[PDB]
């Protein structure tokens, strides 16, 4: 009946973490780099493309974030993307400083097939060492309700889940940068509530040892939460007035690295992998203490809002972007096998 | 876009009206209300706020409880609603209205043939000359709806009226005494989103009460980062025991936009253009305002938002607003004297700390006879005097590559000397195999010398570049005038410097000789526009630094302030030959240059900036203070904004 | 009764003090604080309010996070506490103090050899020239206790210090920015009972800021039917990026009782007699003030009341207050012309 060579029909979801070319202070240029990469992710049949923190403005622009022309340019550019997305397969997760109520929020805009599904604000805003985020932007933790984007009211808040109605194994939660570093991150409650794929938009100026820190936390997240973890950092184009940027992107699945791209690249880079939603499903099926943890935090976990969308993935052979070892019991890596 | 439309630049036109009261006669009061509302309409106003109990009269006491009166109020209110179908502004009218068991002292918010909402006063004074609880019920804690002419409309203290096409205009309404309690309804509404706070007042006038109104409406507008629109009852209220002055006023973030004549004969309106972007910009930056909301989240999340489409006039309706030509230089002489006094004491006390901390080094300074270095030498002297240090510990240097320079120095009694840098410059230019470089070799050698003398003589070099030069990058970076050990002028804009010198002269504590030399500096120096007139650049700088306004908004404001030299006031010290007026084309030109230089070219020069104290509430440009920005950014979007939105002339 | 005693006629003598700041040097600031407090004692003052972060200096930025600095602050604070055993007035002194995970920008309320309580600033400005959230934690919502030199003392934004022998003197303390937000801690505290609102400020001086301070401290004192006692930092703060004017002031129900010289050379005090009965009489009559409390009852009932015995001087100490001969006829000509 079925197409045996289709990855989508075997419970795989193709995911992409993208690092685009930043043009600080220039939303239409960033949007053009975003659209080009999204068109590639589309051609690859990907279901999800995650970009870096504050994609549309640049993350490193500081008090320039507070400038009306900049905020105005971001909105215009965001709405253009939304219009272009009408013909794109993947859900796009794009960063943007957006105005809401009194302040601007550091947000991720979740976009799909010509609509904004949702807008997620960063929860925890580092204001220490090289970070000054609370000066320009408001904490998103505890915000709910809606936000108006180009004439429509769309879900806004830290409590959102984006569920594919035709791919029940694919439930997306989105958090931002620092969110993943606190003792009790948004994404851990979201996993308990149902999220199978956790996205992280990162700025993450690179320092000695930081790439190891990113890995330790994205990896332990994906293992503790029985989930895929999809991570994109900012690269070339961010200001180097005080910081440098490595553009690192990576995709983790229950503790294992599925893909990473070249640090300090020249030009744009993507990590693209096939996530095995059945693997995630099977681990959650068996680890009863995962569901006990959700039950113990039931009021926290029941409050999420579930925004549904129909992905309609490609049905044919699109290969399988995934390392399947011939010997599950015998690691191909010698250092690993020796350990075993 | 229509560049000349105030509505398109985020302005909302607001009216506080005091009408002719006929006590006990609602159809007469409604007729006075309708006539004033038609006027507010013709003016393009978006809002017209009337006094407390407009439709009955505020002062009628037990007559409020009379069925015929209550009945007449309803009939009259419903006539107004019908008339409003052809009126542009939202009307906020007072009326005693029956609900449940009692009458409430309410404001009825009316718009285009419908009642949007009904707000009851929360706090009902029953002391001194006030007897409100006797006739009326407290509205605090009331929610739900009320039935008005066959419809259920929102009722309660929790209402916000948001214009769906004017996002910056969010109205909250309170009544009289509401604004006087330690925790007023309007402060929770601001936290919740309201940008424009209306107050309908009765407010019998007493000695000193007008000052009380002002203190509270003004502090409310400053604390709540809002416009506050206030209307009191006047002629026609009963004078059985009280008198009435009809005062109206409109405040915006602490500043008076408009007020009307107290004790007038006939009806009066205040009408002003409120800048919603200004309010938006201040809330954008003051994070603790949002923190306060979050701390009171259950209070602030409960408001109900009633939406309406204003559809304002799109054409030119002028601009009912005082736009000063000099954001940094107040046209009011008492005010400008205050600012000078403060500016100067800031500069001095800042240098004094640096000196105390370094155990009183000598002060090294290059004096060229120009405004900047002159003023700086004055600052430095006063600092050394205040600290009980000999004036001979100031080392002033002429560094030719004027006489006013040596004269001032001689008059003050500081240590003066000349060093000709020309030979050193010749040598350097030859060694380099040598326009910018030629200028720069001299400017560099100046600084280089001062620095080495400072090392040699146990001194510190005093910078003298001003805030407008920082803004524009008009300085020589690193080895050059941009650099020093302490900059006393770094926070003062060029437009202010001349008035600080004037102020020092007028005060006269340096004596008549110094006075005459300084006066000569003034006369000589007001008689580098590759960067344009500093008057226009300081103008743009304020808008950018304080509010982050887009370029087209900056052009609109500057054009309104500068386009006609007859209109508006000039600060003191501008003889008529020096009262320029600028065309749109010119403003537009210098603004292209401003955004290019301010946002793209100059930051790197600010990024490595010497210490010095912030001065203006407009802000400073220290990368450790008010302005954090990338040294490596393009200005394309600003330039494109001007291209698309500001007419060529 | 002693007819010539201000304290027996319901007056409370209050001091806003601006001391000599030595940034990064707690024992030196403490010594300046001790000298002014001994003066305020000699004057028979009941209360002495100092500027924000008194003991470390307000302007020192990341130096606040240095252990030796934090340690020096504690030692210095504990010396003051010991010295206060012989001082009449309640001292309100600023200090960065460690509590749980972070340091708080706090006011330590000290009296007769004990700490009565510790109040953390609620709102920490992190815009324009202010960077406070970088070093310090928001105190809004914090309750409980803090341990200070071996003792657990009340900690939080909900504290009222009530004199057991002077019922009209109830003190609430807030800090700098706290007074500038749409709903300030001090407004709730007044509804709950506070008659004297203290504000420790740093408040780098800028053109026009002195007017803003006055507009907000004055309107506060009028809306809250209270005395408002305000002290800003002056000489000694760092001038790396800012300047300081040392302004101090005391307001009572909208009126200025006392202010000190801006930009002074040397330390300065405002000292006034506050009329607690005048405050009491206005609250007695303005019913809607109490209605406002009732409407915010859960907010207003949650305050903790810390009691202390002032024991003021009983004799003639004069009357530090301008009493006009003609309540109906202002001596100021511009005022009288208006009236
Ligand atoms: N983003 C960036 N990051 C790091 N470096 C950057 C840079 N952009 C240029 N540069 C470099 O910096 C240098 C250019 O800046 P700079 O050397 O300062 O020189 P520049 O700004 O090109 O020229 C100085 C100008 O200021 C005027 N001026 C000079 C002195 C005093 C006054 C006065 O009115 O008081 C006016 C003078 O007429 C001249 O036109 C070059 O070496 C350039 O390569
Ligand atoms: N001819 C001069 N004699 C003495 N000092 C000068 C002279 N020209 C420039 N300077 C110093 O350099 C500063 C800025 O240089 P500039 O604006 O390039 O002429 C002046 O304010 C003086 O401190």
């Amino acid at each position: 009946s079925m197409n045996f060579y289709s990855a989508y029909q075997h419970g795989f979801v193709r995911v992409a973490a993208c690092t685009h070319h930043t043009t600080i202070g220039d939303p239409a240029a960033n949007a053009a780099s975003v659209l080009d990469m999204a068109r590639a992710c589309h051609d690859d049949g990907a279901a999800l493309a995650v970009f870096p923190e504050l994609t549309l403005s640049g993350y490193s622009i500081e008090d320039v974030l507070l400038q009306d022309s900049l905020l105005d340019a971001v909105e215009d550019a965001l709405l253009d993307l939304v219009t272009e997305s009408a013909d794109l397969l993947p859900v796009l997760v794009v960063g943007a400083p957006l105005r809401h109520r009194h302040r601007i929020y550091n947000t991720a805009v979740v976009i799909h097939r010509g609509a904004v599904l949702g807008v997620v604000p960063k929860s925890y805003l580092p204001t220490y060492r090289e970070f000054y985020e609370r000066r320009q932007m408001a904490p998103g933790d505890g915000e709910r309700g809606t936000i108006r984007i180009g004439g429509a009211d769309v879900a806004f808040g830290t409590d959102l889940l984006f569920a594919a109605s035709d791919l029940p194994g694919f439930v997306l939660h989105v958090e931002i940068a620092e969110d993943m570093f606190v003792p009790m991150p948004p994404s851990a409650e979201a996993a308990l509530a149902g999220a199978t794929v956790l996205a992280n938009l990162s700025g993450s100026p690179i320092t000695i040892g930081r790439a190891e820190d990113r890995r330790l936390l994205a990896r332990s997240a994906s293992a503790r939460c029985l989930a895929a973890y999809v991570y994109a950092a900012a690269g070339e184009g961010e200001s180097t007035t005080d910081l440098a940027w490595d553009g690192q992107t990576m995709i983790w699945e229950n503790g294992a690295l599925l893909a990473e791209s070249e640090r300090f690249p020249k030009g744009v880079r993507r990590s693209v992998a096939d996530v095995d939603t059945e693997l995630l499903r099977s681990e959650r099926l068996r680890m009863g203490t995962f569901d006990d943890n959700r039950r113990h935090h039931r009021e926290l976990t029941e409050s999420f809002r579930r925004i549904d969308f129909a992905l309609d993935p490609p049905a044919g052979d699109i290969g399988l972007l995934r390392e399947v070892e011939r010997f599950p019991f015998v690691p191909a890596d010698p250092q690993r096998l020796q350990q075993d | 876009m229509n560049f000349y439309s105030a509505y398109q630049h985020g302005f909302v036109r607001v009216a506080a009206c005091t009408h002719h009261t006929t006590i006990g006669d609602p159809a007469a009061n409604a007729a006075s209300v309708l006539d004033m509302a038609r006027a507010c309409h013709d003016d393009g106003a978006a809002l017209a706020v009337f006094p407390e109990l407009t439709l009955s009269g505020y002062s009628i006491e037990d007559v409020l409880l009379q069925d015929s009166l209550l009945d007449a109020v309803e009939d009259a209110l419903l006539d107004l609603v019908t008339e409003s179908a052809d009126l542009l502004p939202v009307l906020v009218v007072g009326a005693p209205l029956r609900h449940r068991h009692r009458i409430y002292n309410t404001a009825v918010v009316i718009h285009r043939g419908a009642v949007l909402g009904v707000v009851p006063k929360s706090y009902l004074p029953t002391y001194r000359e006030f007897y409100e609880r006797r006739q009326m019920a407290p509205g605090d804690g009331e929610r739900g709806t009320i039935r008005i002419g066959g419809a259920d409309v929102a009722f309660g203290t929790d209402l916000l009226f948001a214009a769906s096409d004017l996002p910056g205009f969010v109205l909250h309404v309170e009544i009289a005494e509401d604004m006087f309690v330690p925790m007023p309804p309007s402060a929770e509404a601001a936290l919740a989103g309201a940008t424009v706070l209306a107050n309908l007042s009765g407010s019998p006038i007493t000695i000193g009460r007008a000052e009380d109104r002002r203190l509270l409406a003004r502090s409310a507008s400053a604390r709540c980062l809002a416009a506050y629109v206030y209307a009191a009852a006047g002629e026609g209220e009963s004078t059985t025991d009280l008198a009435w002055d009809g005062q109206t006023m409109i405040w915006e973030n602490g500043a008076l936009l408009a007020e009307s004549e107290r004790f007038p004969k006939g009806v009066r309106r205040s009408v002003a253009d409120v800048d919603t972007e200004l309010l938006r910009s201040e809330r954008l930056r003051m994070g603790t305002f949002d923190d306060n909301r979050r701390h009171h989240r259950e209070l602030t999340e409960s408001f109900r938002r009633i939406d309406f489409a204003l559809d304002p006039p799109a054409g030119d309706i002028g601009l009912l607003r005082e736009v000063e030509r000099f954001p940094f230089v107040p046209a009011d002489p008492q005010r400008l004297q205050q600012d000078c006094y403060e500016a100067y004491n800031i500069q001095v006390s800042g240098l004094e700390q640096r000196l105390r901390a370094l155990d009183y080094p000598k002060v090294v300074i290059g004096v060229s006879g120009g405004l900047d270095s002159t003023h700086a030498l004055i600052v430095a002297t006063h600092a050394m005097d205040r600290e009980g240090r000999p004036r001979s510990d100031i080392l002033a240097f002429a560094l030719p590559g004027k006489n006013n320079a040596i004269k001032l120095a001689r008059a003050l009694g500081v240590t003066f000397s000349e060093i000709d840098i020309g030979d050193t410059a010749r040598l350097m230019l030859h060694t380099i195999g040598h326009d910018v470089t030629f200028e720069n070799v001299q400017a560099g050698l100046r600084t280089d010398y001062l620095f080495r003398i400072a090392n040699q003589r146990g001194g510190i070099v005093l910078g003298t570049g001003d805030l407008s030069e920082l803004a524009l990058g008009w300085s020589t970076y690193g080895v050059g005038d941009q650099m020093s050990h302490y900059n006393v002028n770094a926070g003062v804009p060029k437009t202010l410097i001349q008035h600080l010198i004037r102020w020092v002269i007028s005060a006269g504590e340096f004596g008549e000789k110094v006075g005459e030399v300084l006066q000569s500096v003034l006369d000589t120096e007001i008689t580098e526009a590759k960067v344009g007139p500093f008057a226009l650049q300081d103008f743009s700088l304020f808008q950018v630094l304080r509010y982050g306004f887009r370029p087209s908004k900056i052009a609109f404001l500057a054009w309104h302030a500068w386009n006609d030299a007859e209109r508006g006031n000039w600060p003191p010290g501008f003889p008529k030959s020096e009262r320029p007026s600028y065309s749109l084309a010119e403003i537009r030109h210098w603004l292209q240059i401003f955004v290019q230089r301010f946002y793209s070219f100059s930051q790197f020069k600010r990024s490595a900036l010497p210490n010095g104290p912030k001065v203006s509430h407009g802000g400073a440009l220290s990368p450790r203070g008010d302005w954090r920005a990338p040294s490596d950014m393009s200005a394309r979007i600003w330039l494109d904004q001007i291209d698309r939105e500001v007419p060529k002339g």
